[PDB]
């Protein structure tokens, strides 16, 4: 029997079920450190305008 | 007596406009020396919003299926 395959069906990829699990981690990694804390908010006017020498407001 | 309400301020008016304009002042200096303490601190730890370097964006980083099995 055994029907060559054709052109191009060594192609057209795969699914295949399986038994171990999926990993997670695969790059034997730590964690991540640390977020930045995101500065969020609305903004008011500035406290004496400029805190300069002078110049105020 | 007619110089003092013609022309002058009371002391009222001159000493309210004291007590108010050393308010302003005291905040003024007060949020100064702040502002330097935060920047020093935020300097030498760098867990502030400020001086943050532009690093790399990893947006660019596209884990795919390569070529090579052992990458």
């Amino acid at each position: 029997g055994w029907v060559r395959p054709d052109l191009g069906e060594l192609s057209k990829v795969t699914k295949v079920k399986t038994d171990r699990p999926l990993p997670e981690n695969p790059y034997h990694s730590r964690a991540r450190p640390e977020p930045n804390p995101e500065v969020e908010g609305d903004l008011k006017p500035a406290r004496h305008g400029s805190r300069l020498f002078f110049w105020t407001m | 007596r007619w110089i003092a309400r013609t022309f002058f301020d009371a002391p009222e008016k001159n000493y309210e406009r004291t007590m108010a304009i050393l308010q302003i002042e005291s905040e003024k200096a007060e949020l100064r020396l702040k502002e330097l303490e935060v920047r020093r601190l935020m300097r030498a730890k760098g867990d502030g919003p400020w001086f943050q370097y532009p690093t790399i964006d990893k947006a660019l980083i596209d884990h795919s299926p390569k070529a090579t099995p052992d990458n």
